[PDB]
């Protein structure tokens, strides 16, 4: 297994909640990781993203409240001032920008964590 | 004309399609198995992302041949 | 795509790049905007230095990525 | 015998190679034409990851076939 999140949970609203995510190998090497997340009934969403110039990135309903960061076998989701629409499994990925701007293609990702934000 | 889908960690999956199959029809096929959204996937064959409107015959994809499935989300 | 070029302590210059455009083409450009001969310019991402014959994307370069330009 | 080898986005290439050259033979002959490393090669074909000691045989890659290549990139 090349990615294995954990870390995820239950979490009272206006809480806060790391992620992890354990990188084996070289899947760093891609050169990109992000997190992900499916909520119930909704399509897969991007969330957080960094490169590995350490340039990162976020979804705009995040921007603020997530940060994400790496260690050397580790791929950190910090989530700050949790929101009940935060609910989802969320995932770690890795993998490359492709032929379209704005555009991510993983290769890789994980199982997925389950944090649900109650209220 | 059988044709096997793989994301690089996951288990292989196989398809029943035709060679002049579009890539939007393996891709709605791949939802029915994968859950993920024709326009999240993106199938890569001999190192090219496959488009769409294109059909298998079109990049010379034969009987037993493995698609590379991929995530494509909106981020950055 | 936009990407910009900076050197360390030079203006910043903008670029309209494909995702699929290579080193050259990307040095290419910064002789149209700039007037610096290709063969003086070294682009660095990440602090490595990007080669010729390969693409923004094999880089993992982004959209408003920086690449820094040393001559 | 030759194969392609390609990154998603970039122009293909074409090596010359026998059954019997293993993965590691192939990312030297890639250094030779393109300069790249061996150690920064991560090469794809059918949806699986290419270990440096089988030989293209093991993965019954044919004449004609493109190989995916991927950078190993690392900040600094
Ligand atoms: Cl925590
Ligand atoms: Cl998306
Ligand atoms: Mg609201
Ligand atoms: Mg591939
Ligand atoms: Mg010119
Ligand atoms: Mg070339
Ligand atoms: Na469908």
């Amino acid at each position: 297994v090349q990615l294995q999140e954990s870390g995820g949970g239950l979490v009272q609203a206006g809480g806060s909640l790391r992620l992890s995510c354990a990188a084996s190998g070289s899947i760093f090497d891609l050169g990109r990781m992000g997190w992900y997340r499916q909520a119930p009934g909704k399509e897969r969403e991007f969330v957080a993203g960094i490169d590995y110039g350490g340039n990162t990135n976020y979804a705009d309903s995040v921007k603020g409240r997530f940060t994400i960061s790496r260690d050397n076998d580790t791929v950190y989701l910090q989530m700050n001032s949790l929101k009940p629409e935060d609910t989802a499994v969320y995932y770690c990925a890795a993998g490359i920008v492709g032929d379209v701007v704005g555009w991510i293609y993983y290769l890789y990702w994980g199982q997925g964590t389950q944090v649900t934000v109650s209220s | 004309m059988q044709i096997f889908v793989k994301t690089l960690t996951g288990k292989t999956i196989t398809l029943e399609v035709e060679p002049s199959d579009t890539i939007e029809n393996v891709k709605a096929k791949i939802q029915d198995k994968e859950g993920i959204p024709p326009d999240q996937q993106r199938l890569i064959f001999a190192g090219r992302q496959l488009e769409d409107g294109r059909t298998l015959s079109d990049y010379n994809i034969q009987r037993e041949s493995t698609l590379h499935l991929v995530l494509r989300l909106r981020g950055g």
